[PDB]
C-alpha cells in the first residue's frame, strides 16, 4: 500500500493478465422476442425439445464462432479478442465431472 | 441511450492545485525579491551562553528608584 | 514601527553605557544606568504600544534567530515550501491528465461506438 | 470451479483491482513539475490492462446464454429426457 | 504573541538589572564593572534578538498565506490518497463478498 516498486508492479501486471487472459469473437446474438415460456407463450409443442436435444441453437445448445466452429456447453473456447499473441480460454460453461 | 448513472461534472476550471496559487495569491513579487540579519543587524552594532539564555527565554514565551539604588563606586 | 526605533536607541544607549563603564569614567556615570532605567521604561512605554500592535510570531523564527541567521531565510524557505507543494500537486493532476487521455484512446481503439457516444456527451 | 461464470467474476474483479492499483499508482508516484518516463511507461501499460480487462469481460458476456432458454424450456427438456 | 514576549522580556531584563543592582554595591567594584559589562552584553543580545522579530514584523502576513498554501495542497494531496484508499475497500472487501 505505502510503495509500488518496479518488480512489484510488474508482478501486478503478471498477475492480473494472467488471471484476465482478424477477429475471431462469437458471432453476434441480437435480442430475441420469442421467449418459451414468458415471451411467445408455446403450449409446450415438440419442435422446441427436437431443437434444444438433436440441432444447433446457437443461444441455447452452444455458443457459435467466426470461422464456423461450433462449441456446446460443456468445451472450452479458445478465442483472440485483441491483436496479441495472448488468448483469450473462455473455460467450459457445465464442467460435467 | 445513455449509460447508467451518468451525471454532470463540476465547473470547468474551479480553485485547484494546478493553477499557479502563488501569482493568484499575489505573492509573486515577494518571491522574486526572494530566490544573515544578524549581520544585517552588525550593520548597525558591534556582532552577532546568557544569549543562548535570551534565545531559552524565547522558546519559553521605579526607574529612579533604580537609578537611586544604582550606588557602586568608580574606581 | 516605532517600538523597532525605540529599542534600537535602547540597544545604542546600552553599547555606549557597556563602552562608558569599561573605561574608568571619573566623572558621572551613573547617567548611564539612569538611562539604561529610562530605556526600560520607555520600552514599558513600547510594551503598551506591542498592545496596541498584537503581532503573532511563529516560534521557527525565535529558532532561526537562535541559529543567527535571517528569518528572511525563514521566510524564503516558507515560500520554497509552497512552491514544492504546488508543483507536486499540479504534477499528480497532471499524470491523471495524461493517464484519461491514455485510456480513452485505447477505449477508443478496443469500443468504437461506446466512447463515440461518450464523447458526444462529454 | 472452472466455469465461464467464475471467470467472468474474477475478470470484473480483476477490473476494480485495476481501477484501484491504477490510481494508487499514479497519483503516490509522478514527475514533481515545471511553471518520469518510468511513469508514463506505467500509465501506458495500466490503460491498455484496463482496456483488455474491458474486452474479455466483454467477450465472456457475449458467450454465456441468451434470454432464450427460459427456465420452462430446461424443464420440459428435462421431463423428456426422463421419459427416454 | 510578541506582545507578551516584549513584555516578559522587558520585565526579566528590569528584573536582572535589580539583581544586579542589589549586588552592585555587594560586588567588588572592578570585577564588577566586568560583571556590569557582562549583563549589558546580556541585555544587547536580548535588544538586538528582539530587533531582529520586529524587522521579520513586516513578514509575517506573508507567511500567514504561506501556511494557508501548504495547508490547502496537503488537503487535496490526502483527497488523492483516499480516493485510492477507497476504491481499494472496494475493490477487496465488498466485492470479494
Amino acid at each position: 500500500l505505502s510503495r509500488n516498486e518496479i518488480i512489484q508492479s510488474y508482478l501486478s501486471r503478471q498477475s492480473s493478465l494472467l488471471s484476465s487472459s482478424a477477429r475471431q469473437l462469437h458471432v453476434l446474438v441480437p435480442q430475441s422476442p420469442p421467449t418459451d415460456l414468458p415471451g411467445l407463450t408455446r403450449e409446450v409443442t415438440q419442435d422446441d425439445l427436437d431443437r434444444i436435444q438433436a440441432s444447433q441453437w446457437p443461444g441455447v445448445n452452444g455458443c457459435q464462432d467466426t470461422q464456423g466452429n461450433w462449441y456446446d456447453w460443456t468445451q472450452c473456447i479458445s478465442l483472440d479478442p485483441h491483436g496479441d499473441d495472448g488468448r483469450l480460454n473462455i473455460l467450459p460453461y457445465v464442467c460435467l465431472d | 441511450g445513455p449509460f447508467y448513472l451518468m451525471r454532470e461534472l463540476p465547473g470547468s476550471t474551479e480553485l485547484t492545485g494546478s493553477t499557479n496559487l502563488i501569482t493568484h495569491y499575489n505573492l509573486e513579487q515577494a518571491y522574486n525579491k526572494f530566490c544573515d540579519l544578524p549581520g544585517m543587524i552588525d550593520l548597525p552594532g558591534s556582532h552577532d551562553l546568557r544569549s543562548l539564555i535570551e534565545k531559552p527565554p524565547i522558546l519559553s514565551s521605579g526607574t529612579m528608584l533604580a537609578g537611586f539604588r544604582l550606588h557602586t563606586g568608580p574606581l | 514601527h516605532l517600538e523597532e526605533h525605540l529599542e534600537k536607541f535602547v540597544e545604542n544607549i546600552r553599547q555606549l553605557g557597556i563602552i562608558v563603564s569599561d573605561f574608568q569614567p571619573s566623572s558621572q556615570a551613573g547617567l548611564n544606568q539612569k538611562l539604561n532605567f529610562i530605556v526600560t521604561g520607555l520600552q514599558d512605554i513600547d510594551k503598551c504600544r506591542q498592545q496596541l500592535h498584537d503581532i503573532t510570531v511563529p516560534l521557527e523564527v525565535f529558532e532561526y534567530i537562535d541559529q543567527g541567521r535571517n528569518p528572511q531565510l525563514y521566510t524564503k524557505e516558507c515560500l520554497e515550501r509552497a512552491l514544492a507543494k504546488n508543483e507536486q500537486v499540479k504534477g499528480k493532476i497532471d499524470t491523471m491528465k495524461k493517464f484519461k487521455s491514455l485510456l480513452i484512446q485505447e477505449l477508443s481503439k478496443v469500443f468504437p461506438e461506446d466512447m463515440a457516444k461518450y464523447r458526444s456527451i462529454r | 470451479m472452472a466455469d465461464r461464470l467464475t471467470q467472468l467474476q474474477d475478470a470484473v474483479n480483476s477490473l476494480a483491482d485495476q481501477f484501484c492499483n491504477a490510481i494508487g499508482v499514479l497519483q503516490q508516484c509522478g514527475p514533481p513539475a515545471s511553471f518520469a518516463n518510468p511513469t508514463e511507461e506505467y500509465a501506458q501499460l495500466f490503460a491498455a490492462l484496463i482496456a483488455r480487462t474491458a474486452k474479455d469481460i466483454d467477450v465472456l458476456i457475449d458467450s454465456l446464454p441468451s434470454e432464450e432458454s427460459t427456465a420452462a424450456l430446461q424443464a420440459a427438456s428435462l421431463y423428456k429426457l426422463e421419459e427416454e | 504573541r510578541l506582545s507578551t514576549l516584549i513584555e516578559f522580556l522587558l520585565h526579566r531584563a528590569y528584573s536582572e538589572l535589580m539583581v544586579l543592582t542589589d549586588l552592585l554595591p555587594r560586588k567588588s567594584d572592578v570585577e564588577r564593572k566586568i560583571e556590569i559589562v557582562q549583563f549589558a552584553s546580556r541585555t544587547r543580545q536580548l535588544f538586538v534578538r528582539l530587533l531582529a522579530l520586529v524587522k521579520w514584523a513586516n513578514n509575517a502576513g506573508k507567511v500567514e498565506k504561506c501556511a494557508m498554501i501548504s495547508s490547502f495542497l496537503d488537503q487535496q494531496a490526502i483527497l488523492f490518497v483516499d480516493t485510492a484508499d477507497r476504491l481499494a475497500s472496494l475493490a477487496r472487501d465488498a466485492l470479494v463478498h
